[PDB]
RNA sequence: CCGAUAACGAACGAGACUCUGGCAUGCUAACUAGUUACGCGACCCCCGAGCGGUCGGCGUCCCCCAACUUCUUAGAGGGACAAGUGGCGUUCAGCCACCCGAGAUUGAGCAAUAACAGGUCUGUGAUGCCCUUAGAUGUCCGGGGCUGCACGCGCGCUACACUGACUGGCUCAGCGUGUGCCUACCCUACGCCGGCAGGCGCGGGUAACCCGUUGAACCCCAUUCGUGAUGGGGAUCGGGGAUUGCAAUUAUUCCCCAUGAACGAGGAAUUCCCAGUAAGUGCGGGUCAUAAGCUUGCGUUGAUUAAGUCCCUGCCCUUUGUACACACCGCC
């Protein structure tokens, strides 16, 4: 409808408040260190970010 | 002026962090500054465990991602003025440097 | 072997049995006297501490779960 | 002294509508009364001023009726209001602690009220199902087959 | 202080920034012989190097 | 041959000081001591009626070990395992007001003072009394 | 000499059989004040042999779920029980234990894979190390089973288990399961 | 009569349990964390604390004061570090203040009875893996 | 068990022995140090494993005709 | 890997490699870690010590106004290689025991060619094809649902107790984490109120600076219980009170008073495992406005049997037969 009810329902928390910054998905989010990255996109940029595998 | 300056360095590779430590304190040693030793702060290990598969089928295998953060503190406390003598930074990529007066 | 239903408190026929033959054998615990005189076991702890104040029975261990006593030297 | 069993001994008593064993501790004997729990028992013996280690079978009859009447009027014997059962009553609002068959029929009164108003818990209780909203998928099968 | 962020969040944010930068550089400069990005960032100002085989385009 | 409370068994000492407080009943023993549980993780109230003298004796001995503790620091020390029923066991602290009213009554005895910072520590008067019972419980240990 | 638990000097005890003379470890070389040691005895074969047998009984006394790591409760009940047997017999508790070990060690057994007559097929005699290992377990289990639904405790249950094994009265579960084994081994020769 | 600066500080660690002894020339006295050697939580295991001192005789301890401190570990692993620290501190005093022949007559008794009094236990832990609930334990795999 | 030496460790060890026979003896720790300046071995673990094979080969070449 | 050798020279994998734990009183450092010494106090002493003892009570980078790295932290390095002795072995390749040694097998990560019609188009502004596209299979809003139960299956937690439960006292960890671009929501010291769940102010920490000396659980020492479906057990259910959120009914969660169910060691079958293992046992992280019975990690306590075999189940090399080649779940 009009601007008053097109986005009426609040989204201050929950999965609806936070989405992935890369693939724009609300599942598998890694909020540790405020990554806000998709569970698979995190591995995609793992080398670029600097997370190495040691053990 | 009379000043005391605390310098802290933080990077991801210890080799270039020990190099940026070495050359800065070495120049002060020639410039007659009283340099406290490099304070090796405990290394912050940023570990994240993430499921390898994107779909959830398999033998339930994970992935352990380590990220090492090393901090070293160097104190440049000579009784005389220090700020004008040290103007260069001569820093390298991968490190973050910091200047702070001992007041705060 | 359906229930033990031991007397919670003594009567005349077991009060004298405790005080005439129990301080006669070396191996005495609240457990052993329970299977001999058919007593409860909480009462046995009360009776044993009575006999320690009466002074006819020596102490050996005194632990919170395994408290043991003994007879004095004979002869 | 581990003395002999008291002569005036009730092997099993009879308090209100139930019986308590006289061969055990008095505090854990009155817990056999429906509505009377352990925490209730170990606060009414302190407020009635009695020995604790005494067995249930050596309570004198005036001590017996004292503990009963202490629990019979818990509102006026320094017992805190957050310790009763039917506190903030639906029926009359007053704060009560019932320890008899009246507890059983006040559970009946609450249950029949839910049936009357046909709430969700009333209907769930009618069918015999769980009412606390837990999963019914794989449990509760012992009472079925 | 509260003005800044912790070292844990700061380095992660920089890694996020590098990953965002490289992906955009690859996407915008796909046909331009682009290879990779190395950033030599100083607190005074940020400075970025784009590695490519052909610079006239 | 001096005697310090740290030089003997603490368990024998803490019972000695609780009875010492029992005879000198000037301590503020509140009106609900016969009612409450000492902790959230405890299902049964303690058997001893003078558990208040027990807790006061316990915390004073602790304050000599280290000062600056607050109400939260006490309830952390006095915390214990919670069975939690069907769920796996957790850890829970004690009762906050129980520690708070014990601590308040201690200044009623004038043996502990609030610090310049948060928490409280011993007065030399309280330090005198803690070691005062330490001497006699050490003498009773030898003889 | 070592005064285990403050008393019961280890220099007086003996092993009556030479198959076990070098496979029991209460000697003066293995004389320890306390039966508790994180000595890493079991990291190698033929190395638990030099582990003190009192230590081995202590380790083997904790079983069945709730008691697998709890060792302080075990050492204390071992201490309570050893005074109990010393009281009930008048002599060295290690001598009570050593007689229990020898008399409860199953001298032979039987083990096969194929179709069997009753339980096993062929009789194979055990090693002296197996003799000590099985005797320790059988004594521990007899105490463990005797203290499950009775008012008696672990120390006294272990006491009668060791005593009935040491003398021999077919009341010890350590010898009763031993003879039940010897019957099957002899019959399946 | 007032000889200054005759002291050593010797540690011992096992299963992360750290004990640091402050050995000094003084009266025969043993204290850990300001507490008597006898007054300690594991009275059942106190004979392990008495095990070093008994095996050497208080003659060697009369002219030595020991001040141990513990900053971690468990309960019984704490003791096994403590007893090692005490004996190693004593033989370190005897190493650099008297002849090491005195160290030999006291080292051989330590090494013959238990090498843990001189060489600490090196086994620490093993990390848990994502296959199951433990370092080696795996979950209950099921086929139907 | 499981300490047999791979091709890499054996091949370099044979070569350096027959090139610097005059500069090599039978002490292991001396042997592990000579190989540092006559061969650039990136691994400290690899260099003293070679020297372990060097001591064995020197112990046999002093008595019999090794293939080196 | 040694050896012969129609082979010769090689490639990858294994090995090697990184990280992790193990000794380093060797070096370098350390007021965002401390230890000793000294000087103040406070107490117990005193018959009297007086360098008696304790203090995580105060101090000596509150820059002239102590020394040092033993404890802590992390860099540079060393150190282990079957180095030495005996034996076995072609006396080679290599194997076994042992002295000395911190360690004589610490665990992970990586992981060859080739393949599966194995899983993912519900991760992606990765995508082909097909479908829909305005009464939308797009998007928004409200409500319901994913919870629903005669039943079977699988992963798990809690018990059946006395090697225990309850009550009080004593007394210890290491991981690791904390205030937001979007995006609102941190971790909490202390003081007061409430019995508890909680509430109200005074701060601190963007962190070896505060939580936090992370006073965890287990256990240690004493009390009650006393072999009963019991003070085991807490299932089911009633009443009441609090926080989070617009929203708590189908009960988010927690607390308090109540009922106290089955269950008294579990059939056929079957999982995991060789030393800091299993197991007991709590604590971090993730999921999170609200949160763990899960999961990923950490810590406390710490055993038994075994140093072997191809018997049941499979695997690798060689030989062999095949009517198999979708390859024995074959063929016929
Ligand atoms: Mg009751």
């Amino acid at each position: 409808g009009h601007q008053q009810l097109y986005w009426s329902h609040p989204r201050k928390f929950g999965q609806g408040s936070r989405s992935c910054r890369v693939c724009s998905n609300r599942h598998g989010l890694i909020r540790k260190y405020g990554l806000n990255m998709c569970r698979q996109c995190f591995r995609q940029y793992a080398k670029d970010i600097g997370f190495i595998k040691l053990d | 002026a009379i000043h005391r300056i605390r310098i802290t360095l933080t990077s991801r590779n210890v080799k270039s962090l020990e190099k940026v430590c070495a050359d800065l304190i070495r120049g002060a040693k020639e410039k007659n500054l009283k340099v406290k030793g490099p304070v090796r702060m405990p290394t912050k290990t940023l570990r994240i465990t993430t499921r390898k598969t994107p779909c959830g089928e398999g033998s339930k295998t994970w992935d352990r991602f380590q990220m090492r953060i090393h901090k070293r503190l160097i104190d440049l406390h000579s009784p005389s003025e220090i700020v004008k003598q040290i103007t260069s930074i001569s820093i390298e990529p991968g490190v973050e440097v910091e200047v702070t007066i001992a007041d705060a | 072997r359906d229930k033990l239903n031991n007397l919670v408190l003594f009567d005349k026929a077991t009060y004298d049995k405790l005080c005439k033959e129990v301080p006669n054998y070396k191996l005495i615990t609240p457990a052993v006297v329970s299977e001999r005189l058919k007593i409860r076991g909480s009462l046995a702890r009360a009776a044993l501490q009575e006999l320690l104040s009466k002074g006819l029975i020596k102490l050996v261990s005194k632990h919170r779960a395994q408290v043991i006593y003994t007879r004095n030297t004979k002869g | 002294m581990s003395l002999v069993i008291p002569e005036k001994f009730q092997h099993i008593l009879r308090v209100l509508n139930t019986n308590i064993d006289g061969r055990r501790k008095i505090a854990f004997a009155i817990t056999a009364i429906k509505g009377v729990g352990r925490r209730y028992a170990h606060v009414v013996l302190r407020k009635a001023d009695i020995d604790l280690t005494k067995r249930a079978g050596e309570l004198t009859e005036d001590e017996v009726e004292r503990v009963i009447t202490i629990m019979q009027n818990p509102r006026q014997y320094k017992i805190p209001d957050w310790f009763l059962n039917r506190q903030k009553d639906v029926k009359d609002g007053k704060y009560s602690q019932v320890l008899a068959n009246g507890l059983d029929n006040k559970l009946r009164e609450d249950l029949e009220r839910l049936k009357k108003i046909r709430a969700h818990r009333g209907l769930r209780h009618f069918w015999g199902l769980r009412v606390r909203g837990q999963h019914t998928k794989t449990t509760g099968r012992r009472g079925r087959t | 202080m509260a003005v800044q962020i912790s070292k844990k969040r700061k380095f992660v944010a920089d890694g996020i920034f590098k990953a965002e930068l490289n992906e955009f550089l690859t996407r915008e400069l796909a046909e331009d012989g682009y290879s990779g990005v190395e950033v030599r960032v100083t607190p005074t100002r940020t400075e970025i190097i784009i590695l490519a085989t052909r610079t006239q385009n | 041959p001096g005697v310090t409370v740290k030089d003997v068994n603490q368990q024998e000492f803490v019972r000695a000081l609780a009875a010492f407080l029992k005879k000198s009943g000037k301590l503020k023993v509140p009106e609900w001591v016969d009612t409450v549980k000492l902790a959230k993780h405890k299902e049964l109230a303690p058997y001893d009626e003078n558990w208040f003298y027990t807790r006061a004796a316990s915390t004073a001995r602790h304050l000599y070990l280290r000062g600056g503790a607050g109400v939260g620091s006490m309830t952390k020390i006095y915390g214990g395992r919670q069975r939690n029923g069907v769920m796996p066991s957790h850890f829970s602290r004690g009762s906050k007001s129980v520690a708070r009213r014990v601590l308040q009554a201690l200044e009623g005895l004038k043996m502990v003072e609030k610090d310049q910072d948060g928490g409280r520590k011993l007065t030399p008067q309280g330090q005198r009394d803690l070691d005062r019972i330490a001497g006699q419980v050490a003498a009773a240990n030898k003889k | 000499d070592i005064k285990l638990f403050g008393k019961w000097s280890t220099d007086d005890v003996q092993i009556n059989d030479i198959s076990l003379q070098d496979y029991i470890a209460v000697k003066e070389k293995y004389a320890k004040y306390l039966p508790h040691s994180a000595g890493r005895y079991a990291a190698k074969r033929f190395r638990k042999a030099q582990c003190p047998i009192v230590e081995r009984l202590t380790n083997s006394m904790m079983m069945h779920g709730r008691n697998n790591g709890k060792k302080l409760m075990t050492v204390r009940i071992v201490k309570h029980a050893f005074e109990i047997i010393h009281l009930l017999t008048g002599e060295n508790p290690l001598q009570v234990l050593v007689n229990a070990i020898i008399n409860s060690g199953p001298r032979e057994d039987s083990t096969r894979i194929g179709r069997a007559g009753t339980v096993r097929r062929q009789a194979v005699d055990v090693s002296p190390l197996r003799r000590v290992n099985q005797a320790i377990w059988l004594l521990c289990t007899g105490a463990r089973e005797a203290a499950f639904r009775n008012i008696k405790t672990i120390a006294e249950c272990l006491a009668d288990e060791l005593i009935n094994a040491a003398k021999g009265s077919s009341n010890s579960y350590a010898i009763k399961k031993k003879d039940e084994l010897e019957r099957v081994a002899k019959s399946n020769r | 009569s007032k000889g200054p600066l005759q002291s050593v500080q010797v540690f011992g660690r096992k299963k992360t349990a750290t004990a640091v002894a402050h050995c000094k020339r003084g009266n025969g006295l043993i204290k850990v964390n300001g507490r008597p050697l006898e007054m300690i939580e594991p009275r059942t295991l106190q004979y392990k604390l008495l095990e070093p001192v008994l095996l050497l005789g208080k003659e060697r301890f009369a002219g030595v004061d020991i001040r141990v401190r513990v900053k971690g570990g468990g309960h019984v692993a704490q003791i096994y570090a403590i007893r090692q620290s005490i004996s190693k501190a004593l033989v370190a005093y005897y190493q650099k203040y008297v002849d090491e022949a005195s160290k030999k007559e006291i080292k051989d008794i330590l090494i013959q009875y238990d090498r843990t009094l001189l060489v600490a236990d090196p086994r620490r832990c093993e990390s848990k893996k994502f296959g199951g609930p433990g370092a080696r334990a795996r979950y209950q795999k099921s086929y139907r | 068990m499981g300490r047999v030496r791979t091709k890499t460790v054996k091949k370099a060890a044979r070569v350096i022995i027959e090139k610097y026979y005059t500069r090599l003896g039978n002490d292991f720790h001396t042997n592990k140090r000579v190989c540092e300046e006559i061969a650039i071995i990136p691994s400290k673990k690899l260099r003293n494993k070679i020297a372990g094979y060097v001591t064995h080969l020197m112990k046999r070449i002093q008595r019999g005709p090794v293939r080196g």
